[PDB]
């Protein structure tokens, strides 16, 4: 097939961590098949801007788009994905709705963290959520807790100011045991963990909870001495053999030239997603061509582009060993089949309680 | 004078298209008009709505009447913003301030939180559907950490058709553990029937059950089942029909051709439909006052596309809106007021029970005063 193999994306920030993950991963790329990074840097929640970048790589005659999306713009560009017959990759949050045309290299914590919740005698709780499509967990809480019969208080930090927050921590501090629950963003969460250290995070009897794929990432140093319970949960282990390795390359190359957040872990591996399926598809003698028609995706009726069914099995199909993780895909197009690490940290201890696991109930260990 | 004017309706809503061509006829004179093109897509697909709206915009239309829905709220939002194209709705109002966006549907949280206080409610259920947002879910589960409020949210909006039998009965059997004998079925008219058409069965329809029917149309559903029962049921209706405006419409209503205007017969007309012909009285007025103060609307050219790097907006787009926002008028669901923002204001929500010789009016409610009971 031919190297000349472009591929999109949409970021919203020319200088980040995960812009330069994916522009490195690519480095390492060693198969024969030559795959162009075509950055567009675009706002995330302005979803004509989207629309407009999305349509150019259009224009472009792109092969597969890779990028984030947030609460706003998700469906609108997942309906384009579905349409137009056109893969999209994405570490952004997972969604229940959706085609099967959008990978996304994040695997849902609403399971696990339901497992999690129900080791522990966990009566009543607080429940604090982002607006940023957190309310797919939101939903699965609320369902599940009239089966199991707890008492959860959601409180909304999108909408919650100061004064909001001193008045819940005053109405909760007022029962005798204290338990919390923080979804939130990679940013969110540290602006709330500042927001809790004012006051409020004692350690007496306070139980939080961190619904974020990366624990090791945020700096809990303020938490390590007040002497208070947190639980979080990780997806990348540093240790191991590929991730050690992966990390020694990288870190040393770009020093020639820290530990990655989970978003960027991510991005490195979608890269690897997208570079499997294409030498994949290579090995597979499949023919690919790419049409300079090129056609303005508001064609009234818009054709679907033939080959871009059988990309869509391709990258669905592959597997390997990442860093993350092992990575695989489900018929939906979902993470499926991996594990997570659940750790609490302690005044001084950081202790790997056990793994969830699509087929375990967060066996411990 | 006629101004260039377009319209998205959903598939499968003929009601609203009929009181569209009704206001047409009604509000149309010989020194002004409007010109609609119309567009019929599936509302919930944005590539749909994105088609739609650029070519209607690529054909030059001042303003565009239509629907939107969860998935398709934010496209249209920014492509307004963006190009300076108003959007007028009865949906289901904005989670925001968003601009260059007029909506005809009013807000329900206030009405819905003070009837829950007017009956000292502490332990309800609230069954939700996955629709218009979750914003009153939000507003009930805040109001309830400051109350002290035990309530047990379900979604029922993710349900199959074909197995909706067995799920629902279960649903009850749960809440049954708890004695909820109080409910909020917050969902569009459909649902709504799909349910009361299985609380019927079950025998939860009697002397101890309260249901609040949390939508701005009470009568649009079938409470002829649930009458005799024996069992509270509480709503709230925006077009009153005691009203001198409501019973000439209804007198040009119902003498009215099925075989043209579907859904015109019947003596009851839905509260989206009330607020299309009450739109078509906004847009009307609002162009009326544009040539009467001689502000110049007109395109002198053509709108490339919607999809331009850069965007280059047409700046007499602010006066439209400004005058769609500064218009106020009486109508089927009452009087029409704007805020700068789009959102309405000044307006009344009627409050309904339902008895045995049928559903009677208790009491209304207004941003302003209060829950205001008189009967
Ligand atoms: C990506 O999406 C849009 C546009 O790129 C941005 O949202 C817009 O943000 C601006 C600035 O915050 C808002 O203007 C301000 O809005 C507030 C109300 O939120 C108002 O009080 C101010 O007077 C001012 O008008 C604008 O409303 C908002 N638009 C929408 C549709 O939300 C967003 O910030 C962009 N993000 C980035 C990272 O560029
Ligand atoms: C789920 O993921 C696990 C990874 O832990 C898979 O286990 C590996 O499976 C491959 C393929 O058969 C073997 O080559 C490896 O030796 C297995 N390793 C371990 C540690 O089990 C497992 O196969 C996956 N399940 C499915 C259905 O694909
Ligand atoms: C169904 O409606 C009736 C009438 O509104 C309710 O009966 C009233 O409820 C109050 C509340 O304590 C009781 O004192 C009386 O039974 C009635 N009084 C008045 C003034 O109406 C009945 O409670 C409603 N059912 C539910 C479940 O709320
Ligand atoms: C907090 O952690 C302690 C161990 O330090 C343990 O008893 C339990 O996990 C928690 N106890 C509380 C919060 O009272
Ligand atoms: C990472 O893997 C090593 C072995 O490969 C293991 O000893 C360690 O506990 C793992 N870390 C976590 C957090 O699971
Ligand atoms: C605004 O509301 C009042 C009642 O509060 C009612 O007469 C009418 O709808 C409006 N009247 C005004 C704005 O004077």
């Amino acid at each position: 097939f031919p190297n000349n193999i472009q591929i999109g994306g949409l970021f919203p920030n020319q200088q980040s961590q995960e812009h330069a993950a994916f522009r490195f991963a690519l480095s390492q790329l060693t198969e024969p098949p030559k795959l162009l990074p075509q950055i567009d840097i675009v706002n995330i929640s302005d979803s004509f801007e989207m629309t407009y970048r999305f349509c150019s790589q259009f224009s472009k005659g792109v092969y597969a788009i890779f990028g984030f999306y947030e609460r706003r713009t998700v469906n609108m560009l997942t309906s384009f994905c579905g349409a137009l017959h056109v893969c999209f990759i994405t570490p952004s949050f997972p969604v229940d709705t959706s085609n099967q045309f959008v990978l996304q290299l994040r695997p849902e914590l609403q399971e696990a963290l339901i497992s999690i919740i129900d080791h522990y005698k966990w009566q009543t709780f607080v429940y604090i959520y982002d607006a940023d499509r957190g309310l797919s967990v939101l939903q699965r809480v609320l369902d599940t807790a009239a089966e199991k019969n707890w008492q959860v208080t959601a409180v909304n930090i999108l909408t919650t100011t100061e004064e909001g927050y001193r008045m819940l921590f005053q109405d909760l501090e007022k029962k005798k045991e204290r338990l919390v629950v923080v979804d939130c963003e990679s940013e969110r969460l540290n602006a709330i963990l500042g927001q809790i250290v004012k006051l409020e995070k004692n350690g007496i009897g306070y139980h939080y909870i961190l619904a974020n794929l990366g624990f090791m990432d945020i700096d809990l140093n303020k938490f390590k001495e007040s002497g208070a319970n947190v639980t979080g949960f990780q997806l990348v282990n540093y240790t191991d053999t590929i991730p050690a390795r992966i990390m020694q390359q990288w870190r040393t190359s770009d020093s020639r030239d820290k530990r990655p957040k989970y978003t960027s872990a991510l991005t490195y591996d979608g890269v690897k997603v997208m570079a499997e399926a294409f030498q994949s598809l290579r090995r597979q003698r499949i023919d690919i061509s790419r049409r300079g028609n090129a056609g303005d995706c508001l064609a009234n009726p818009a054709v679907p582009w033939g080959q871009g069914i059988d990309i869509q099995r391709a990258l669905q199909q592959v597997r390997f060993e990442g860093l993350t993780g092992n990575v695989q895909f489900n018929e939906k197009g979902r993470r499926t089949n991996y594990t997570l690490h659940v750790i609490e940290m302690k005044h001084d201890g950081i202790r790997k309680i056990g793994y969830w696991n699509e087929d375990d109930k967060f066996v411990p260990a | 004078n006629s101004i260039q004017i377009g319209g998205l309706f959903p598939r499968g809503a003929d009601q609203e298209y009929s009181a569209f061509r009704v206001g047409m006829v009604q509000f149309s004179t010989s020194e002004f008009r409007l010109t609609p093109h119309i567009d019929n897509l599936e509302v919930a697909n944005s590539f749909a709505v994105t088609n739609a709206f650029c070519s209607q915009f690529s054909r030059g239309v001042y303003a565009i009447f239509g629907f939107y829905d969860k998935k398709s709220v934010n496209t249209i939002t920014s492509f307004c913003g963006t190009l300076h194209v108003s959007f007028i709705t009865p949906s289901f109002p904005t989670d925001g301030t968003h601009p260059f966006v007029i909506q005809m549907r009013p807000d329900l949280k206030g009405a819905l939180l003070s009837l829950i206080e007017y009956y000292q409610w502490d332990k309800f259920a609230y069954l939700y559907d996955s629709d218009r947002g979750l914003s009153t879910l939000q507003a009930v589960l805040d109001s309830a950490a400051e109350k002290k409020w035990q309530v047990t949210a379900i979604n029922v909006g993710n349900i199959n058709n074909d197995k909706k039998d067995e799920t629902y009965r279960s649903l009850f059997q749960d809440l049954e553990l708890k004695k909820e004998r109080r409910v909020i079925l917050d969902c569009e008219r459909d649902k709504v029937n799909d349910i009361v058409d299985q609380v019927i069965t079950i025998g939860k329809h009697v002397k101890g059950y309260h249901y609040i029917i949390a939508n701005l149309g009470f009568t649009d559903g079938d409470l002829l089942k649930i009458q005799f029962g024996g069992a509270n049921v509480s709503g709230f209706q925006i077009v009153d029909y005691d009203d001198s405006l409501v019973s000439k419409f209804i007198e040009r209503w119902s003498t009215l051709e099925e075989k043209e205007y579907p859904g015109a017969h019947t003596a009851t007309i839905k509260y989206t439909s009330a607020l299309t012909y009450d739109a078509v009285q906004v847009m009307t007025e609002a162009f009326r006052n544009l040539r009467k103060q001689r502000i110049e609307i007109s395109r002198r050219g053509n709108a490339g596309d919607c999809l331009a790097n850069p965007a280059v907006p047409w700046g007499q787009g602010v006066e439209i809106e400004r005058a769609l926002k500064q218009v106020q008028v009486e109508g089927l669901s009452g009087n029409i007021k704007f805020d700068q923002n789009g959102k309405r204001i000044n307006y009344t929500i009627n409050i309904m029970e339902l008895k045995t010789n049928g559903p009677r009016k208790i009491g209304y409610w207004s941003e302003v005063d209060k829950m205001v009971v008189t009967l």
